């Protein structure tokens, strides 16, 4: 029980009304409106037809680094952004206990 | 710089494949709501220096330190730059509200801002207040029912919220 | 108490065993995810009476707690309230680092639910407190130590209640 | 409490060694020995639930904290 | 006695970035070659004004009225614009005198030939010229260079040079928003300790606090009907 | 003159190419608010001296001190309230310029460009125009998407001056 | 202590 | 700061070279009217609040629908008041500024940047200041050349609102 | 860029008050002494380029590696730049000395020059020597009582070893 | 920016001596060599645009995803970016080795190259990939015998590898 | 360094392209004048150091006040003549090193570029090394395509200092 029911504040409180909003927006998909995402967007269901291509055209791969348009399009390069992964949390800032120099 | 359907489209292009005719749906759905947001800015820009000035005295009538002596405001140049300030953050939000993607904001407003209020010595929280602000009023002006047919407008209020709380975000 | 080198010894030890494949696959797992801790436990010391601070601004202020009746009401009170929150910090730091909740066992949650039942300290607050440590300390120490510290304050939030 | 907490057992033993009970009743050449004391409150029954009970009898607490006491 | 040699480092400025049909992200391109009426001229005035200044001061006291009329009449270029304008004592008052000298070279080259600095090593060399012959002589290098010449030609103002490559948008910052007026070096230098940052403001009331899954607010999308 | 068709060929003549369907697209939005934009001209051209004698007077029942005091600048004699109907007037055609044209060219053009100086000093506190365009805006008497462009160049007015 | 007595084991 | 010996030393910097005998006649000319200026600083700085509140009277009485107007930016409340003498307070103590300085520097930097956007946001007239400072103009009772300064200073500020 | 009446004013508007009759009395006193201030100006000013080169001799009659092959003042132009500093270095003591505030000096002479004798490799200890050798010069030539009528200087002559000590103080 | 004749006289300045005998016989060498650099730079330069086009040929068959959807190489124009790098990293190799030192290619090309493309996600190791096919068809054609007389040029050969073993050192 | 090589690759650089067949016959003017070049520098580093003390005692032969004349600019002192031998010397390696490069690199580079805020802040007289300059012309002792060479470069250095 996440929700403030024991230690009880007044002011906080469910979004019950439109307006008032101002006092808070949603942080995950699952806090949405209905036909919406986190962010202020129609949601979209990311599934199309893929180009066809030819037997002799080398078969697509999975594990590519995304292309970096996209993920710019989707905002997180942004500090701001909520879903912004820091650099300093990679696990290539680690020493790798595997080699063996270290 | 992106809209909804630039950034719908080039998603599909970094997969590559053709869009489905449910992507085709929801786009059928963004523009039954073009209208209402077109309505929305014109709201917004049709009165968004009263924006800026009450807010802009619930600022200083909040905190009364920012127009004292000593104060970022103080001065009467320092004073302008404060409403200049206040008046572009309401314009890129105008721009991401017509364009329904955050890109723009993004690109030009909000990008090393939190540095350059470093760099100043301006207190960026304050800021944030301001932002709230104008958040405050600007909702207060978007639900309003007035030269404007019926409706709902739950979706598109949440939009604008979610573009001020990205302001206010990045500001601080 | 036990880290999880001395538990691997103790169930080598207690069969009578020597090191097989298994025991020197969980050293080569925590001894991948020892400098991963290390930092998390130096973030977590960094930054202890912000995280106790901000946990205790989200979860207790302004509410009937600190508002006169509550627990927190009198300045007694309200420091031996931020007194237990820093020993539930500390001690999920070593059950961290440890990576074995035995220290908990041990020195924690041992008698803790009969004092805080015997004194008049509510269960609830005290959890959500707890739960806000773990999300100002996540939200510090990234997202893998923030699993690794959430699983020991849900460990201790499990054993209040 | 504030004293375990504050700093740690080495303290703690100090303040224990060095209060002025300690002082009045052993002084420098007495080793110290159960009493049964008998003045103030339970100090009688729970030297007696502790000295009956043998090492590692039980984790349980033998005087966790007292009473709610009316006022502070 | 020349210039400092400063070892060249690569940018966007520098690439073809072939593009058959323009983007839509490409600048304005105001030039008095297509030729302005009045209000085309409103907006190449303003537009110069934005660049050389920033989007803020501007406003009444510092705008330079008789450079508008002389213009207006072609009495001067745009270069010619951009020049006496930079030497303007209200400019001076708002940028030069709180700038460290190897600062404002900083400034000028990113507001007068639209790239970065590629060095430090082209910073100095700059710095030390301007505090020897004056803000002058050193505006006349910049403009007289043919980086200058050959980009912008004697009518156009000048602007940020492929600040976004192609589909892209994270672009780079803007100069005004990337270096403002003051810096921190300076501050260093004439402050004290400075407490840099804020804390937060709290308030009682949260104003900040996520709508959860469950709460109504999410649901109001539709009216009684349709 | 800043107009919708203009501007769309501004930008691809500073684009260098052919006009594409983007631009298109803009002049053809452009006309299809033009009829809405039309009916509201019509009809603010129809009421004009009866709009500007009311915004004038809502002027002088707002500030009433513009009758009593005796100046130049101030609406005291004839000649002051001639002026005042007189730039009331100037206000009200320009929005109806800029409900032909269609953007805020008109505007920008004959009556924005360098207001400043001339509210400035002449004395003129802009305060008095914000009153009489608010009356404007409260009275023409339009409806519907007629009332909202109106009130869009009306509104824009009132920004510049604000 | 790394040697205990657990009557599990 | 527009001082007189920072200008002397600005158009040096600017033509690279040292410090020729014209610019020290320059600082010579500052060292002497410097005298009067620094007594009518003094007495400027000896009857500041008198003529702040007759400053501030002036103004009411010379326009009283600032005190019978009901609104934020008209001196109806209390708080309007006490940013009426505020405002004028403020002008007098960058007058005094000039004086010490001996330039117009401390009003053109701290005052007189950017006083457009301040007076046309807020809706300030500057009809108002004007009538303020007039009548400082009129009651600081210096004389001989030290007036001379006062009235200098305070006429720039006029000439700067009008 | 501050005098010191431009100083005296800035704190007094950071404060936010009017200034004492003590204040304006010390200003009295300080214009009093301007006209010393203006011959001492008029002194530097007038034999500036004799003091810059006596001061290179003696300094590369000193230390005579910088003359030498792979010495920072060993190319012709590199000797050009050496005097440019020293210049430099005495312009704006004469600035400063003007004003009666070391702001000038400290904005635009000695800002950041300490790194900029790192990133060029110039040793910043031997410009002291540099600037040791102008002061001992310009104080011996403001002492002098030549074609000037008679009086005390002890305090300006002080105030002018500030600057110097400034100068020598910032390039290490 | 220097030559090989450039590079001994800045050393034999920096040490401030005159060049010996043993060193204007080595410069007497190097302009007997002159000839054949010549004939190499006409050569590089007669053939580039189908070493370049034939190099990314190479580089795209031997990995598909430069060219993949998600690639580096996916759209007409960074296709285009690609096979311009190429040419940019084949002219500077062209001016260092008429230069005989590496000071040009150092300076302009290979001067935060590096962090360029971290700074756009374009993986350096490929470009290394691309940098060794002109390599190899480089000096296939280097050593050609085609119309042109004989003799030997190893030690030129050597040279020209080095140069792209610094190119390819440095992209990555 | 201006060398001719270098000059060449500047120039394709800044057009942008690859070296055409031009500037590579450029280089090859370097490499066929390069063999002259090369002799007249062996024989001005065989014959150096008499260069040296010929061409300054032609200077105190020419200006006899230089011995006679006490001052620290003047060559009186056995310091003087050092300094004087030692700037001569300079000369002279600069000109080799421009016989090697092929160019007027080296001397535009060390010598020539700020030298006459030298002459000048020293109070060096130009005419005193132009005569060091015509002796060391008159007496290097080359002979056909050499002596063109050294001449061209001495007369170079000559013509900068005129
Ligand atoms: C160029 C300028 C320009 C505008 C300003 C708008 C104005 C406008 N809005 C609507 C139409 C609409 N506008 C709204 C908006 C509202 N919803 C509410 O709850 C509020 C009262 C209000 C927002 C503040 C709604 C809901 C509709 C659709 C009405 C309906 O179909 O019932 C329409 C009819 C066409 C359509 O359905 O889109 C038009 C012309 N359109 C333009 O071209
Ligand atoms: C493109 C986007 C864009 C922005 C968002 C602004 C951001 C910005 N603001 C300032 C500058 C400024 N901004 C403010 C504003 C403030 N006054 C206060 O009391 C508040 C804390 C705050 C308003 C909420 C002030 C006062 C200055 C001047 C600061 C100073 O000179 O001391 C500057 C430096 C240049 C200048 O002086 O104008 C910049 C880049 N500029 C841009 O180009
Ligand atoms: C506003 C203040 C200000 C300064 C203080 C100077 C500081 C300064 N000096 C140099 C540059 C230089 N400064 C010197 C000076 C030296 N020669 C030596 O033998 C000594 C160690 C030392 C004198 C004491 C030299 C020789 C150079 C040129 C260095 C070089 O090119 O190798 C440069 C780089 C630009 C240039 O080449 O001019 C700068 C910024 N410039 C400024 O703008
Ligand atoms: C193109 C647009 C355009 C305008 C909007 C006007 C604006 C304007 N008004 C005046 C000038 C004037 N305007 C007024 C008007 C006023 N009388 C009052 O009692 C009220 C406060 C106010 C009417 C609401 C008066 C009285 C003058 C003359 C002021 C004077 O001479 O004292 C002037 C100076 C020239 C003149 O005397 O006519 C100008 C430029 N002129 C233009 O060209
Ligand atoms: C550095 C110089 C400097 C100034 C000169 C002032 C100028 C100034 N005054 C106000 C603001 C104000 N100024 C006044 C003053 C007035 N009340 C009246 O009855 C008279 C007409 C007038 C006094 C003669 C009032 C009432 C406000 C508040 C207006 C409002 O909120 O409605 C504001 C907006 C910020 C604020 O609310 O304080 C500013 C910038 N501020 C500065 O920083
Ligand atoms: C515009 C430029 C300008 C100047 C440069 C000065 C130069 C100057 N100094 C004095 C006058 C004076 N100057 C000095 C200064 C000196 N005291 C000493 O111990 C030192 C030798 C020397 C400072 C280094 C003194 C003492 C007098 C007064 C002499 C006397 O009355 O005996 C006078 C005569 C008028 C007077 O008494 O003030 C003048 C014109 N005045 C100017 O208008
Ligand atoms: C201005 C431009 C310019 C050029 C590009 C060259 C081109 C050139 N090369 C040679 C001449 C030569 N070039 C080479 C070079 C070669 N050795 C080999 O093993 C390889 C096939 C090839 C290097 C890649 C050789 C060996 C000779 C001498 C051939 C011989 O005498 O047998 C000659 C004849 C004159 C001479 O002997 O030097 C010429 C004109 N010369 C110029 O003036
Ligand atoms: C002066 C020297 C100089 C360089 C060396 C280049 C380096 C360079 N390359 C790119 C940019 C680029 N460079 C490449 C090249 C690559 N494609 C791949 O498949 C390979 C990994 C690699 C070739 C080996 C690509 C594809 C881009 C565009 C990247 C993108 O937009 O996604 C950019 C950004 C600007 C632009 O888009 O052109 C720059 C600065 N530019 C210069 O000015
Ligand atoms: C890189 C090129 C390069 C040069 C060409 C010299 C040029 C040069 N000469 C001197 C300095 C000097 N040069 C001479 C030379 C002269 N004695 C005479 O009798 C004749 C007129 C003349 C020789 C023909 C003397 C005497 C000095 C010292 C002057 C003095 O201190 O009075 C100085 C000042 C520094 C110093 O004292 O050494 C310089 C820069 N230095 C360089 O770095
Ligand atoms: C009956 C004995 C008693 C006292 C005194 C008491 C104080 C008390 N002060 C609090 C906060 C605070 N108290 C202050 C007080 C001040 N700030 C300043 O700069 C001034 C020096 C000072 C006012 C004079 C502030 C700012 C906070 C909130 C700080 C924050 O939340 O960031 C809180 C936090 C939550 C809450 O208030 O509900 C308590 C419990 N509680 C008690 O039971
Ligand atoms: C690590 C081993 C260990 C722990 C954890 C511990 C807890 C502990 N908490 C106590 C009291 C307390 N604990 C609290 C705690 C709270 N009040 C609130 O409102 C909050 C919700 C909550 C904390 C999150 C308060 C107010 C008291 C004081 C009750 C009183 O004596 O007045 C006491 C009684 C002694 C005293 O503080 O005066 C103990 C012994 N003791 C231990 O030896």
């Amino acid at each position: 029980d996440k929700t403030k029911g024991h230690v009880n504040q007044y002011y906080v409180d469910k979004f019950r009304i439109a307006s008032d909003w101002t006092k808070g927006t949603p942080k995950t998909q699952a806090d949405a409106v209905l036909g919406r995402t986190f962010k202020g967007a129609v949601l979209v269901p990311t599934e199309g037809i893929p180009q066809e291509f030819d037997p002799a055209i080398a078969p697509r791969d999975n594990t590519v680094d995304p292309d970096p348009r996209i993920a710019e399009s989707e905002g997180e390069v942004y500090p701001w952004d909520i879903n912004y992964f820091d650099p300093q949390f990679l696990p290539s800032a680690y020493s790798d206990v595997n080699d063996p120099e270290t | 710089m992106l809209d909804a359907f630039a950034k719908v489209v080039a998603q599909a292009d970094a997969r590559g494949e053709f869009l489905s005719n449910k992507q085709l749906n929801s786009l059928e759905t963004m523009i039954g709501e073009g209208n209402k947001r077109l309505d929305i800015v014109n709201k917004i820009n049709s009165n968004a220096s009263t924006i800026v000035t009450n807010s802009a005295r619930a600022l200083f009538a909040e905190q009364p330190q920012l127009i004292q002596p000593g104060g970022n405001a103080y001065t009467s140049r320092r004073m302008a730059a404060c409403l200049r300030d206040m008046e572009i953050v309401l314009r890129y939000v105008s721009y991401a509200m017509t364009a329904g993607d955050s890109s723009v904001l993004d690109d030009r407003c909000l990008n090393g801002l939190r540095e350059t209020y470093q760099a100043l010595g301006t207190p960026g929280t304050s800021v944030a207040v301001a932002i709230q602000k104008m958040k405050e009023a600007s909702i207060a002006l978007a639900n309003d029912l007035n030269g404007v047919p019926l409706g709902d407008c739950s979706s598109l209020n949440s939009e604008l919220a979610v573009y001020f709380d990205r302001a206010a975000a990045a500001v601080v | 108490m036990q880290d999880a080198i001395t538990a691997v010894i103790n169930t080598a030890d207690v069969q009578g065993k020597y090191l097989d494949d298994n025991s020197l696959d969980k050293l080569r797992g925590y001894f991948e995810t020892g400098e991963l801790r290390v930092r998390a436990a130096a973030t977590i010391a960094a930054n202890a009476a912000t995280i106790i601070k901000e946990s205790v601004a989200k979860a207790l202020l302004y509410s009937d707690i600190t508002r006169p009746g509550g627990n927190m009401y009198t300045t007694r009170r309200y420091a031996a309230c931020i007194r237990d929150l820093d020993y539930y910090l500390r001690y999920a730091t070593y059950g961290m680092l440890a990576g074995d909740p035995s220290i908990l066992d041990e020195r924690v949650l041992n008698g803790l639910k009969e004092t805080y039942n015997s004194l008049g300290v509510p269960i609830g607050a005290t959890v959500q407190a707890i739960q806000a440590m773990k999300e100002v300390t996540a939200s510090l120490v990234g997202t893998n130590a923030g699993q690794e510290m959430a699983v020991y304050f849900d460990y201790i939030c499990s054993g209040l209640s | 409490n504030q004293i375990l907490a504050s700093q740690g057992q080495v303290s703690f033993i100090k303040t224990l060694v060095n209060s002025i009970e300690y002082t009045a009743l052993f002084g420098k050449n007495i080793v110290p020995y159960h009493r049964f004391p008998t003045l103030p409150a339970a100090n009688f029954p729970n030297t007696q639930k502790l000295y009956n009970s043998l090492l590692k009898q039980s984790t349980q607490i033998i005087v966790p904290s007292f009473g709610n006491s009316v006022g502070n | 006695i020349p210039v400092l040699n400063y070892s060249l480092s690569t940018q966007n400025q520098r690439v073809y970035s072939f593009e058959y049909l323009p983007n839509e992200e490409q600048p304005k391109c105001y030039t008095t070659d297509n030729l302005p009426a009045a209000i085309e001229m409103d907006q190449i005035i303003w537009a110069a004004y934005r660049q050389i200044f920033s989007e803020h001061q501007l406003l009444s006291s510092t705008r330079q009225p008789f450079l508008e009329s002389q213009l207006r009449f072609n009495q001067i270029t745009v270069k010619d614009f951009i020049k006496g304008l930079i030497l303007s004592d209200a400019f001076r008052y708002l940028n030069y005198d709180v700038n460290n000298n190897y600062r404002f070279v900083e400034m000028c080259i990113q507001r007068i030939l639209g790239r970065e600095i590629y060095n430090h090593r082209e910073k100095l060399a700059f710095a030390v010229i301007i505090g020897s012959q004056g803000l002058e002589a050193f505006i006349d290098l910049l403009i007289n260079s043919e980086e200058y010449e050959d980009n912008f030609g004697d009518n156009m103002i000048p602007y940020q040079r492929r600040r976004i490559i192609a589909q892209r948008s994270k672009g780079e910052i803007p100069f005004n928003l990337k270096t403002p007026r003051l810096g921190k070096d300076f501050l260093y230098k004439q402050g004290m300790p400075q407490l840099l940052w804020a804390g937060p403001v709290h308030r009682f009331r949260p104003q900040e606090q996520s709508p959860k899954a469950g709460d109504p607010a999410l649901f109001l999308s539709m009216v009684q009907d349709l | 003159m800043k107009t919708p068709i203009t501007e769309a060929i501004a930008s691809a003549d500073s684009q260098g190419r052919f006009l594409s369907n983007a631009e298109l697209q803009s002049i053809t939005g452009r006309y299809q608010r033009a009829s809405a934009s039309l009916e509201a001209a019509k009809q603010l051209t129809g009421n004009a001296s009866r709009l500007i004698t009311g915004a004038a007077q809502a002027v002088y029942t707002k500030f009433p001190f513009v009758t009593q005091m005796p100046g130049p600048t101030y609406a005291s004699n004839a000649i002051g309230k001639a002026k005042c109907a007189r730039d009331i007037g100037y206000y009200l055609r320009m929005t109806t310029y800029c409900l032909v044209v269609g953007a805020t060219g008109p505007m920008d053009e004959y009556l924005v460009a360098g207001l400043e100086e001339i509210n400035r000093s002449f004395e003129l506190s802009p305060s008095w125009y914000i009153a009489a365009l608010e009356n404007i805006k409260n009275d023409h008497g339009l409806s519907g998407q007629a009332a909202n462009e109106a009130n869009t160049y009306l509104d824009y007015a009132i920004n510049v001056l604000s | 202590g790394y040697g205990a007595y657990s009557y599990i084991t």
